[PDB]
């Protein structure tokens, strides 16, 4: 049981942090650039049979961006991520979420605001939209902290299985 | 150029081969013929051969991706013959995935922004191809696609150009409206409404023209039949909000105003149907309709209500919108109610309306057992609505809100869930009630206080939170303080409600310290015994913080007592000893006891004995520092500290020892008996520091390192700038911080340009001081040998490494170079411009005069903006 995930969004913005966190468990400092796009299967336990997801860290730095929209196909869900406290990532968001619905249409994408850790917040909760729609959905997320990072995933789950009794174990 | 073979043989396993490690590799080699000069060809024989749906998707798209990167690379007699291939691809390949005909809509779109050779490139495309009706599908979206990407940042067409084809778009709008016109006549209606609402988006569409026509009048019809489907009606309410979007001006969109709202009040009949129905997909579109709908009316029902425009049947939509069960549907309209309390007695009613409906939806399930929980769904609702009711509370008047909400707590018999509720938006807005009037105030503060403890467990929480809120009523009437704190004592020893006395208990010991020394007594006696009440860190952090803060406010005598007695419990449980928690619960306590050494000597060997056992892990010396350093905010820590910090660091470099070193420069570096001990402690700091930054990748390994690093060479600059500038170590400590300006990490990156900055202006700050000409000389130095090697980093980093947001800080830097040697500069500059591997002559010489004859740093931020765009 396994799914396609494209993980998108700006550089620098905590997308590959994210993925570690869960992967091994270590939080990591340093910030290193993907170079075009780095595929790790997730598996999560849950009380209805393993998950496993196959995460697609795509690379945010126009620099690096490699395929870019190759590596969207048949794409099962996605996770659009930004950064709380840079104004410019946010500001992004929406030519993000344009790429994606143009190769891969209706499927679950979740908006994930990053470093919600961080004291000052240049981007509040409040103003966003994202969420307000359905098939799209938003979560305050802080792969520091471990605020709500796994609710993207969770909420995936529930989305792809179809079950929203699903849980993780 | 590769082979065929290889390229489908390279696909199919990046589509297909399950393996991470294998999956990379096929990408980059895929990735490398993307930018190399073999893709044009290799693509054009992908979609020819057509072998399958994978292949051409990645021919289609590189296809797109070198149109809109690698343009300039094409002949002016190739453009013709690229676009017949195109549109002939795209023909051949129509019915295949739609997935790979968008691809190649994106592609002829970006083709054409890129082709002014290509003038009436809308009326060319339709009157080819709008009287197949197979050709049809690929047209629409194509001219979908060609609005939104005027604004691409993946092309970024040029101010002037990007100017001349939107209103060459403009003259053709018309063209693609009749044509959407001749195309409705369910898969293909929603095509033309998302076509429709894109041009819509654009600005580009006649308000006059498009008020009068059949167009318009087919989206409210879909929008109104109960039978259109959900993939219908999405769209069709996509393209209303866009028309809406669109009218910056009613006035000026007069006619068209007019038409739109008119018919939208036409589907409060068909949002009712939907509600009817369990059709939640279907409301929220029309909910979403309604919001955008006042949103750009606002100013009518403002300026003339009630009548024409401000008809205020549009207020009354979102209330029922807002009556709905499904608390989805009403924070859609949040943003219009920040948006019309922020503009603003007409609408009085409206808001309190609004309030009544919003506290319903706070009603907890009737079966719910425990405590609200925050971190759910409704938990964050629950917040945004809390939000939403204190921006809006003066629009009522928060003593005429408050005193209503607790007046309706009493009659009809209330269920404990409606009572809940009620405390929770009482409590939203019990801080920015006035304490002005009191009597009103402090008769609901006794009524929460007479409430059982029967009651749902639920409503002893919000209340205790209700209480907390109203800190400032407790401070004006100081006899409610023992009632508040004993009702407060009880919640706390219940293991549920325990987290949420505790933040209670901390709101008040904060605001009535003035007179709580009484009560001091039983709060180191929960402290005795914290650990039983089943707390929150957070909690528990919060609750000895309070208890410290009243403390610091107790008569100097018994403070020495008290103070000794909050510590011991801690020493005591350390001294039998993971220590986090009570590092954590020590370094609170000092942080805010702010009236102390003779307990300093208490703490100190139990920390030392801490540190040292756990000395490899970061996560506990990082809290044992963040104990340290507030237990001096006693010179005789300072040097077995020191000496512990340097032993322990030599073997385990945590950059937090850097930054704890930073805050015995920042506060004992004017103190002259010091200076010499400090600078020791900073060259022998540097050696482990060094060490690591020596290694591969040792910057990018190592961020924290940088960061903590200059951040005590800046305490040190800004503290004893001479200490740090007669010493040798100085020397290394500015090549690192020249190494680091490449370093990509934001917060280290911060902090290395305002070292440098701040290093650089102390050969021109305060020269009203006699040292002034010995700095003057020290710096003069420094920039004589190493002033060029810096400009040359500086002016690298920013055309080349790092991310646009650090040029306001390279430019502070290069500001401060300016104004220590200009004319030297000047020269300095010349070399920089002269090692650039593109860019004009002309361009680094007209950039070199902005910068140089920059007379604000302002001036340097642009020239070095312009400059750096052109990498
Ligand atoms: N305070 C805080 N910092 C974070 C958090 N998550 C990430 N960061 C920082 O942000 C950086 C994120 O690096 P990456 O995840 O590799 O960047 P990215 O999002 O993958 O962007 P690309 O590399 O272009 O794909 C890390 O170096 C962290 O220092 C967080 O949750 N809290
Ligand atoms: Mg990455």
């Amino acid at each position: 049981v396994q799914f396609k995930l494209v993980l998108v969004g700006d550089g620098g913005t905590g997308k590959t942090t994210f993925v570690k966190r869960h992967l091994t468990g270590e939080f990591e400092k340093k910030y290193v650039a993907t170079l075009g796009v780095e595929v790790h299967p997730l598996v999560f336990h849950t009380n209805r049979g393993p998950i496993k997801f196959n995460v697609w860290d795509t690379a945010g730095l126009e620099k690096f961006g490699g395929l870019r929209d190759g590596y969207y196909i048949q794409a099962q869900c996605a996770i659009i991520m930004f950064d709380v406290t840079s104004r410019v990532t946010y500001k992004n968001v929406p030519n993000w979420h344009r790429d994606l619905v143009r190769v891969c249409e209706n499927i679950p994408i979740v908006l994930c605001g990053n470093k919600v850790d961080i004291k000052d917040r240049k981007v509040k909760a409040k103003s966003i939209v994202f969420h307000r729609k359905k098939n799209l959905q938003y979560y305050d997320i802080s792969a520091k902290s471990n605020y709500n990072f796994e609710k993207p995933f969770l909420w995936l789950a529930r989305k792809l299985i179809g079950d929203p009794n699903l849980e993780f174990v | 150029k590769p082979t065929l073979q290889l390229v489908y043989q390279a696909v199919q396993a990046l589509y297909h081969d399950p393996d991470p490690s294998g999956k990379e590799r096929a990408s980059f080699w895929l990735g490398e013929l993307q930018r190399s000069v073999h893709a044009w060809e290799i693509s054009d024989q992908l979609l020819q051969i057509r072998q399958d749906v994978e292949s051409c998707y990645f021919a289609a798209q590189t296809m797109k991706m070198k149109i809109q990167t690698s343009f300039y690379e094409l002949p002016t007699d190739s453009h013709a013959s690229l676009r017949d291939s195109l549109l002939t691809h795209i023909q051949n390949l129509k019915d295949l995935s739609p997935v790979i005909v968008t691809q190649l809509a994106l592609a002829i779109a970006d083709l054409a922004l890129q082709m002014p050779s290509w003038k009436g490139c809308v009326q060319t495309l339709v009157e080819k191809y709008s009287n197949d009706v197979t050709s049809l599908p690929f047209l629409l979206e194509i001219l979908t696609v060609l609005p939104e990407e005027v604004h691409s940042r993946s092309l970024r067409i040029g101010a002037n150009r990007r100017t001349e084809i939107i209103e060459d778009l403009a003259f053709y709008s018309s063209t693609v409206v009749s044509l959407l016109m001749t195309c409705v006549e369910e898969k293909m209606l929603m095509k033309v409404f998302r076509c429709l609402g894109s041009w819509f988006n654009l600005g580009v569409l006649d308000s006059n023209f498009m008020a009068n026509n059949k167009l318009l009048a087919l989206l409210f019809e879909v929008l109104q039949q109960d039978k259109t489907s959900s993939n219908l009606h999405e769209a069709a309410s996509d393209c209303v909000c866009s028309a809406l979007y669109a009218i910056e001006n009613v006035e000026t969109n007069l006619p068209l105003a007019m038409q739109l709202f008119q018919g939208v009040l036409t589907l409060e009949t068909a949002y009712h149907m939907a509600v009817a129905r369990e059709d939640l997909d279907k409301v929220l579109n029309y909910c979403r309709i309604f919001t955008e709908l006042c949103e750009t009316f606002l100013e009518k029902i403002v300026c003339t209500p009630g009548q024409g425009l401000g008809d205020l049947r549009t207020l009354e939509l979102l209330l029922i919108c807002a009556g709905h069960p499904q608390y989805e549907v009403v924070e859609i309209s949040f943003n219009f109610w920040y948006r019309l309390g922020e503009h603003l007695g007409i609408f009085k009613a409206y808001i309190q309306r609004l309030l009544h409906a919003l506290a319903r939806h706070c009603q907890l399930e009737p079966d719910h057992e425990g405590v609200p929980e925050e971190t759910d769904d409704f938990g964050e609702f629950r917040m945004r609505v809390s939000d939403l009711v204190k921006d809006l509370i003066f629009l009522i008047g928060s003593m005429e809100c408050f005193a209503q909400l607790y007046s309706t707590l009493k009659e009809g018999n209330p269920p404990w869930e409606v009572t809940e509720a009620v405390l929770f938006i009482m409590a939203a807005i019990a801080k920015s009630v006035d304490p002005e009037n009191n009597p009103t105030l402090v008769e609901v503060l006794e009524g929460v206080v007479r409430l059982p403890e029967t009651v749902h467990t639920a409503v002893r929480y919000t209340s205790i939170e209700l209480v907390g809120e109203m800190s400032e009523v407790v401070d004006r009437n100081p006899q409610f303080l023992d009632p508040v704190l004993g009702y407060l004592m009880k919640g706390l020893c219940e293991k549920p409600l325990a987290s949420a006395a505790a933040k209670a208990i901390h709101n008040i010991c904060s605001v009535c310290r003035d007179h709580m020394a009484q009560h001091f007594n039983g709060l180191l006696e929960i402290a005795r015994s914290l650990d039983s009440f089943l707390l929150s860190p957070e909690a528990a952090v919060g609750l000895l913080k309070g208890t410290a803060l009243v403390l610091a406010r107790l008569p100097l005598d018994k403070i020495t007592e008290c103070l000794s007695e909050l510590c011991s419990v801690q020493v005591m449980a350390l001294k039998k000893l993971d220590p986090t928690v009570f590092l954590d619960r020590l370094a609170v306590i000092f942080r805010h006891t702010n009236p102390c050494q003779k307990v300093i000597q208490e703490i100190w060997p139990v920390l030392s004995e801490t540190l040292n056992k756990h000395r490899a892990d970061n996560r506990i010396v990082e809290r044992c520092c963040r104990c340290l350093r507030f237990a001096v905010r006693s010179a005789a820590l300072l040097q077995p500290l020191v000496t512990q910090m340097v032993n322990v660091y030599h073997v385990h470099q945590h950059s937090c020892f850097l930054y704890l070193g930073s805050i015995l420069v920042d506060e004992y570096g004017m103190e002259e008996g010091c200076r010499q001990g400090l600078l020791d402690m900073l060259q022998a700091l540097c050696i482990p520091t060094f060490q690591l930054l020596e290694q591969q990748n040792g910057l990018q390994n190592h961020p924290d390192t940088v960061d903590d690093l200059f951040r005590l060479a800046t305490r040190f600059i800004q503290r004893s700038p001479v200490t740090l500038l007669r010493s040798q170590v100085v020397i290394p400590i500015l090549q690192w911080a020249i190494a680091s300006t490449t370093l990509d990490h934001r917060d280290a990156n911060c902090s290395v340009m305002r070292f440098l900055r701040d290093l650089i202006h102390t050969g021109v700050a305060n020269d009203h001081e006699e040292d002034f000409e010995l700095r003057k000389e020290l710096i003069g130095q420094v920039m004589n040998q190493l002033g060029q090697q810096l400009v040359s980093q500086l002016l690298h980093t920013c055309c080349f490494c790092l991310p646009p947001y650090t040029l306001p800080d390279v430019a502070e830097v290069l500001w401060e170079i300016m104004q220590v040697d200009r004319p030297t500069f000047c020269r300095w500059l010349e070399n920089s411009l002269k090692g650039l591997p593109t860019v004009t002559h002309k361009q680094l010489t007209d950039f070199h005069k902005q910068v140089t004859s920059a007379e604000e740093c302002k001036q340097v931020c642009w020239a070095l903006r312009d400059f750096t765009r052109l990498f």
